[PDB]
């Protein structure tokens, strides 16, 4: 009997806010500023060498 | 040069508003900027054009006088 089960059709989509995006988030937090900051200073500059440059 | 720079800096503010249009428009914490940004923008445009317009009038007054006064002295 369990194998005979079926699945209902779900909704196509929920509400899409016309003024919120992943790159331009509507509301503010220090989390998004952190993403923009580490994109500016770039990722950790990993050295492949055995001694420091200086 | 001064009028062109101050016009480019004003255009820079318009980009800043366009780049952040969704926030200035939908977030109510920025409503005062949405409401008064154009008032400040017009007051800035007015100063830019006022100075250019006044300078333009004076230059034309200066040019028309030296021509007239010169012919009298001839
Ligand atoms: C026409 C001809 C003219 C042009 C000719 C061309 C010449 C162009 C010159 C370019 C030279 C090549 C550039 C190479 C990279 C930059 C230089 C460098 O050393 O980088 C490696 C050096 C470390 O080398 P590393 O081995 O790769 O790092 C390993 C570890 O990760 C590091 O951390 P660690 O702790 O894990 O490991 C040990 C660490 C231990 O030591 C340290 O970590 C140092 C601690 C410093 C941080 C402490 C907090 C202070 C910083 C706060 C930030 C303030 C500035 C920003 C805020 C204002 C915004 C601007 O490093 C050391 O071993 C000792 C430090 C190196 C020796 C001392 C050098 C002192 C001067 C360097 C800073 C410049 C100061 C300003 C001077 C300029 C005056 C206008 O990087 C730095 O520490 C900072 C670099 C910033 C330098 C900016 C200035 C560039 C101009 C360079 C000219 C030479 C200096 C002239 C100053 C003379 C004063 C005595
Ligand atoms: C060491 C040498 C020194 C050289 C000095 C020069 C240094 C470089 C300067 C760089 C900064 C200037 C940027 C110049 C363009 C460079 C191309 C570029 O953006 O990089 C590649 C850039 C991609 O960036 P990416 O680095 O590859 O990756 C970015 C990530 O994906 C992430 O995506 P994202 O979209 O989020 O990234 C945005 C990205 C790129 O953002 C952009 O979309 C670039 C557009 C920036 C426009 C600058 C304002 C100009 C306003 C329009 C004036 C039009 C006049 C003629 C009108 C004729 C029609 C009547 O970054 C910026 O927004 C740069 C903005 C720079 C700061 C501007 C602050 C202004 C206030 C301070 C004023 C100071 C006085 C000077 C102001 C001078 C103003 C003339 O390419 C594009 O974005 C393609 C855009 C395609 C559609 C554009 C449609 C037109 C948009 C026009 C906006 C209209 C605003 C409202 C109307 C205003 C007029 C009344």
């Amino acid at each position: 009997k369990e194998n005979t089960g079926s699945m209902k059709k779900p909704m196509a989509k929920a509400y899409e806010h016309p003024y919120n995006s992943e790159h331009h988030p509507l509301n503010f937090s220090a989390v998004k500023i952190a993403e923009t900051f580490h994109d500016f200073i770039g990722p950790e500059q990993v050295s492949p060498h055995y001694e420091s440059f200086a | 040069a001064t009028a062109l720079y101050k016009s480019s800096a004003l255009a820079g503010n318009l980009f800043l508003y366009a780049y952040n249009y969704n926030n200035f428009t939908a977030n109510i914490r920025l409503r005062t900027m949405r409401y008064l940004f154009p008032v400040v923008s017009l007051a800035i445009f007015g100063n830019i054009y006022w100075d250019y317009r006044s300078q333009l009038v004076k230059v034309n007054l200066f040019d028309e006088y030296i021509q007239a006064r010169a012919q009298e002295l001839v």
